[PDB]
């Protein structure tokens, strides 16, 4: 989180924390409990995001679920099911953090490297996050909307 | 001089290297004790662990000869 | 890392989903920030005077000091210092941050192996870790001093 | 390292002041970072730059 | 090092000019020789896939890879991935080389420290090892696998 | 000692002793005997140097020894004496040495740290060891005054 | 052996081998067989070509064989002669293994420390390879004598 | 390092006694023998190379060490060997100047049982070639200067 | 020079002249006028000690001035003598210094090289050096022979 | 760096010449100045934090360089300014024992001129501030060391300038 | 500045501003006429804080106006008092930049160096700056105090 971040800094100067970075702690405690109400909509309607969200992947990609697709078969299609489900928890992680580190080390970090191991095409995985991030904001509200975008736009971006 | 024979290991968590790291991640050092001091904090800083210390040259205590 | 990360870490090899108890604790942490960040700002400019005092609490004046003490001659006297304002520095991090790690991760790391190849006396350097809680306590008055006490403490353990 | 370390046209000229550091790098005792470190903190650097 | 190189220490210790004796072995590896080759080549094609099925036997569909499992996450999972390309790619190289020093000195040693201070569990490693042994047999065919799989074993035993 | 900074300087070198090294060696024996006698007068006119240097000093700094001041009250006026004989000691240290170095490790190295978290004036503590020096001056004879000054001028510099 | 040198260039590429490389390992293989044949010829012949080269040696240099020079006494003439046949059979080595890897890790490294210290003079030393050489060449075929030649002219090389 | 002038006054330091006439007998010890030692020392530095060439003769060469199969066989080993013993020389000329055995610890003593041990050097074999190095000095620094010059060379056997 | 050495020292450790290294510039002021004197006597003799130091090396090394050797023609033989005389005013310039700096600069960096070119026996010229300081002690006086025969045997250990 | 013994002895060997009388005579000449250099130097080396305070109370401090919108101004640019001053009285010592102004010209200065430009530092004030170092260091040192002392200084003040 | 200080961790990081680095921009900006009043507020009573001050300092530190003290004289008192001036000075463009930025440089970066050449007690001038921050309180109101305590204490942690 944002609080971590600035004593890192402090800990390379080998220096107390500044008065703005204190301040910029603050503001972020402050801001907390805003971000706790985001998440916790999120987490309530996350079994329905998941849904809504999959079926628009598989209609926009009909190939992923066919015979010479990864993700055909009930075993397959549930994995991928599992797989957004995660990338959902990540997102309501980052969302009460603050920061997209705590997603980027469970989530992004060689995550190229994993779907080609498996053979998962990479753009499909996007486009899934993308469906959850249209039916995440439809739930929230405008302003809370803006703020789970940028995290839902944050793992698009690393997944590319 | 008094020295310290460290032994770390320092995972690599930025990223993900094909060439062999073995050297890099698992290394026993003979360092300068005036240099340790700084080097332990960088291995902190890095977050990797330092497994033993130990002063490979010199007396404990000394006044003089350090 | 930080109380919040912690919880969300602490989730995370769960595979769970943030909860209402879990949201209760990040919370409680939100609420006690802000007294944290005074905290934190009155230490640091009091810094100097708070080793100053707590090294004539223990340090000085005493057998270590005089010749054949482990504190004896300049270069060991001005090591012990430097090391009691990484103390300070650190639970002053750890205060903010609200999580014992940081103290683990830097200052706990190592230290006992360097202390007993050193020479260097624990139970003295717990004396005047306990003294600058002492000092400490004072300075950033009771509701701080109860939360700036357990990181105190906490490197006095593990010193131990 | 020497190369690096001095330039290349006085890493010719050294033909064994550091056997002593090699041999420490060559059991594994010290990095490479250490070796380079000695490198530096010796009488031909000085003396060269 | 070699099994050209091996015989040729083994007579430099003992002072020995090189005999028939000697020769005769160095000309068994000769004839063993195109055949490694051979089998050297269809596994480089193949690595990806070799990885992907020792995976999906062993590693996948596991407590590893669900979440408290040593390869989750993607970084850990990308990790696991890398090993077992390096155990193909170094005894691809002490199958050409006819001898198994080189996983000695390169991937054998320290690995277990390594690993024990990294957490990594050996049995679990030391499984995808063999998982990898038996596609490869597969694909490398009869003559070749029994070559490939001393090899292999070798890995699993040292670590 | 002479000797230490000599041997210190061709290990870095790797190097056995220069000519010009040895030469310097061989002057500091011969000079021994009479360092000896001159650090011997200076233990034996202790006591006295340094009552007599704290008087200077103090008269010198009236501040010092003042209710503001770190020197002042029994205690206080009693570590600063203290102070005083400490260096005066490690000066002696130095002479029968040769070398600043013995007298750099036990006081020269980490001095403005210590003193700064006492709070005592470095330039006062600089005076004091002026004082002691010119007290000490007179007690030796010239020559050896002249050996005495160098390391108390070095002090003076340190700090 | 040619085959450790493939292997050791694809394992700082960190790739398989090349193809390319491949082939020179089968190539270096079928050559083999004739290497073998043109080592057992050096090998027969091994006592008198020794016995020639010192000869030619000593004749090139009275000094080595001289009340001061190091070669001078018979314990002295059969070590000059023994040290010809040690690299006679380092050469051999060398020609069934491909490289000079071989040759140079007995003989090559360290040499020019090792005679100093015995201050027998290196120039001489190469001239009693030379020597070697030439009576080699001579029993050898023309083809056989040139691959032969390499491996006699990189010990000149290397002792220089 | 450390050397005797040194190690008397750190004795002092670490009673905090000024130093006194029994101290100063042992410096004035010290002085008459210092100029004795810096004329052993200048005849070691010339004659470096024989003394080292004539105790290989005494002990390392025409042995089975430099026979194959032997420690010191190859021109790398050989080298190595004759590398070692030149530290072993100069170290204990250092000492002798320094009148202190200190700086053989610091140096050479500390982990070279270990390292040979790893390697399979012959530990008694280099004991008897620093045994014999002593052998020659003592002839070349005249009898008064052997008896200083013999410790050090024990020492380092001792550690060995 | 001394004085070089000691200011170099100094700027390394980026500190004014400390009082050990001010004492030992102080004795070879001293020393200096001695020393110019040692060094005079050595100049006059010079032509003497080379040609002394040549034939004593000659008749310990045959094979220097032989078919095979390097030395041996009228041309090659001056110019060994020419080498010995060379290093002799290298020493000179020593003693006068002080240190063997001047020395080293001039003769003893890249000697190796430049006479592993010529192929000039290393051993051979080291010997001529003995010799010259055989023939200088004996002209010089005992006291003055010591000193200049530390240079002497620096030159000795340097090739 | 180069001293006057070793300028000596580079100029014979230059010419190859064997060390002769005339060369004896300047080194001679330099021993007899050595004790008192080395007696200047210590005195230096002990009032040297107080001879550059007074060296800048002389020409730097009190004027416009320290107020505001002077080069001086702020702490920062304030202990620059002293320790270039520190600089200079170390080498100018350096030089003194050394009896050669070579190691002025090796280290403190090449390449000074086009430092300063570019930091905009004034040169004119800077040989000042030279000058009344010289001064301070003149009357500690006595007479006889202050000739020698002085050349140094002045070498400094005319390669800045 | 704020602002300054965001754009510089960017640069770093190589990336656009974050959101949440821009709303704490924006909200820099909206605090910023608050600021602006408060620094004011100071300006004006500039020349009695000064005084005050001074004052107090004088009566806490009776040595520094004493004959041996730095302080001592009408030109030493009147440059004392400047430099308490230039502090305030200082500190009014703090609160207005919102970040000690401005500050430092100007004054804390080189002061010790300044004062042990002029030989001023840093102690003393951190009393005065104490002394100036209680005046200053007094005229502001307790919020506007508690921001301007900020600077002042930097800065005398600054010069401690
Ligand atoms: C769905 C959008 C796409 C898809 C998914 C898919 N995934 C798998 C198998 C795995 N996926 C993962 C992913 C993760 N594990 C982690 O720890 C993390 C980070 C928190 C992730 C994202 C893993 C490791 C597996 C292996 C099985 C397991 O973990 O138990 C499959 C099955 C293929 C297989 O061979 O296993 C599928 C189908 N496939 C698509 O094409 C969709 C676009
Ligand atoms: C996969 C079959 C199993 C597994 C593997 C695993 N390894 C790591 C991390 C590392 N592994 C190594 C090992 C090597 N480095 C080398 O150079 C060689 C030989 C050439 C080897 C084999 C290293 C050094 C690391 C550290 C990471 C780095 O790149 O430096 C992990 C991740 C653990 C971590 O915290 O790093 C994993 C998961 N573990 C399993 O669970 C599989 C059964
Ligand atoms: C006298 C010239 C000045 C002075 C002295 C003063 N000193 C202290 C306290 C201490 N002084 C020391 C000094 C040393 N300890 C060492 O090991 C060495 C090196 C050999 C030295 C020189 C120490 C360690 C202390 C701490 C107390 C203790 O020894 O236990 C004080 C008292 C300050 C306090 O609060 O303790 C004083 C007054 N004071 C001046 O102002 C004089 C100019
Ligand atoms: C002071 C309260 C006590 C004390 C301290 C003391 N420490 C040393 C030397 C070292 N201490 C450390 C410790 C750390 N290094 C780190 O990285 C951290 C975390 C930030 C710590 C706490 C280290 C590494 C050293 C060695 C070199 C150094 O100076 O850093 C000494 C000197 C001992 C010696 O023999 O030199 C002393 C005296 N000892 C006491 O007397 C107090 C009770
Ligand atoms: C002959 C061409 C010249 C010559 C020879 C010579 N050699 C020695 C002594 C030794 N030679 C060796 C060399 C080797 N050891 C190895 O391992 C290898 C590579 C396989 C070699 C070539 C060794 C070890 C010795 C030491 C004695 C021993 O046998 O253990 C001598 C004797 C001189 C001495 O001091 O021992 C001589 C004369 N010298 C000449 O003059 C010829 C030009
Ligand atoms: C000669 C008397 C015997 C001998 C020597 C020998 N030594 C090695 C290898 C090493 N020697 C050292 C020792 C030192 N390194 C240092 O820095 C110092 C202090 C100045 C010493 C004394 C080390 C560290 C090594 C290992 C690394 C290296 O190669 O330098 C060998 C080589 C062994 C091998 O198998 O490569 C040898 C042969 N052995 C004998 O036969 C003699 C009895
Ligand atoms: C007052 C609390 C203490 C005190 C003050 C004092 N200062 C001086 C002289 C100067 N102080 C400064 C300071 C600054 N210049 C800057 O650029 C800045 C930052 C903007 C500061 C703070 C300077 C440069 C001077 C030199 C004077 C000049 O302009 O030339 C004196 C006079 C002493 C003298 O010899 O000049 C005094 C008395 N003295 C104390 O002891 C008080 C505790
Ligand atoms: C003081 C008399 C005058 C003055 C000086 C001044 N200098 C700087 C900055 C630098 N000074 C140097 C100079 C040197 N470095 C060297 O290597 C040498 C030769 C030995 C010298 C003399 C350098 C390189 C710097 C820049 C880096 C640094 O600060 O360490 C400043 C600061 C300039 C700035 O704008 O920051 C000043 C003020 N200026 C005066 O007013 C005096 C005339």
């Amino acid at each position: 989180s944002v609080l971590t971040k600035a004593i890192v800094n402090a800990d390379a100067e080998a220096r107390y924390l500044s008065p703005g970075e204190l301040d910029r702690i603050k503001s972020f405690v402050a801001s907390g409990e805003r971000r706790l109400r985001i998440a916790q909509t999120l987490t309530e309607a996350r079994e329905r995001i998941v849904k809504q969200a999959g079926d628009q992947l598989f209609q926009k990609r009909p190939d992923v679920v066919s015979p010479g697709g990864n993700a055909y078969g009930e075993k397959m299609t549930a994995l991928c099911l599992r797989d957004l489900d995660y990338y959902l928890r990540l997102v309501t992680y980052g969302i009460v953090a603050g920061d997209v580190t705590p997603i980027e080390e469970i989530g992004i970090i060689g995550v190229k490297e994993m779907y080609n191991s498996l053979q998962t095409p990479i753009p499909a995985v996007a486009e899934g996050v993308r469906a959850m991030k249209n039916v995440a904001t439809s739930l929230l509200s405008g302003d809370d909307a803006a703020e789970a975008g940028f995290y839902f736009d944050y793992l698009v971006g690393a997944m590319q | 001089s008094r020295y310290f024979k460290v032994t770390a290991c320092i995972p690599s968590l930025k990223r993900v290297r094909t060439g062999r790291e073995l050297q890099n991640t698992f290394f026993t050092k003979l360092v300068p004790y005036e240099n340790w001091f700084t080097e332990q904090q960088r291995i902190q800083k890095a977050g990797g662990k330092v497994l033993s210390v130990k002063l490979f040259t010199g007396v404990q205590g000394a006044n003089t000869g350090v | 890392q930080d109380a919040i990360t912690a919880v969300i870490n602490n989730y995370d090899v769960q595979g769970k989903y943030l909860d209402g108890a879990a949201l209760d604790k990040l919370k409680a942490y939100f609420t006690t920030g802000a007294v944290r960040v005074r905290a934190a700002a009155v230490i640091s400019s009091n810094a100097t005077t708070i080793i100053k005092e707590a090294a004539a609490k223990a340090l000085i004046y005493s057998d270590l000091t005089r010749p054949g003490g482990n504190m004896y001659t300049t270069r060991r006297y001005a090591a012990c210092i430097r090391d009691m304002d990484y103390f300070l520095r650190y639970a002053t991090y750890a205060m903010l941050a609200g999580d014992p790690s940081i103290l683990d991760e830097r200052v706990l790391n190592g230290l006992k192996e360097t202390y007993n190849s050193l020479g260097v006396p624990i139970a003295a350097t717990v004396g005047g870790i306990q003294a600058m809680k002492e000092v400490v306590g004072g300075l950033v008055g009771p509701d701080a001093a109860k939360e700036a006490s357990i990181y105190f403490d906490y490197l006095s353990s593990g010193l131990s | 390292a020497y190369v690096q370390v001095f330039d290349k046209d006085i890493a010719s000229y050294i033909r064994s002041e550091f056997s002593a550091l090699e041999s420490r790098l060559r059991n594994r005792e010290t990095s490479v970072k250490e070796f380079v470190r000695l490198l530096g903190f010796s009488a031909l650097y000085r003396k060269q730059f």
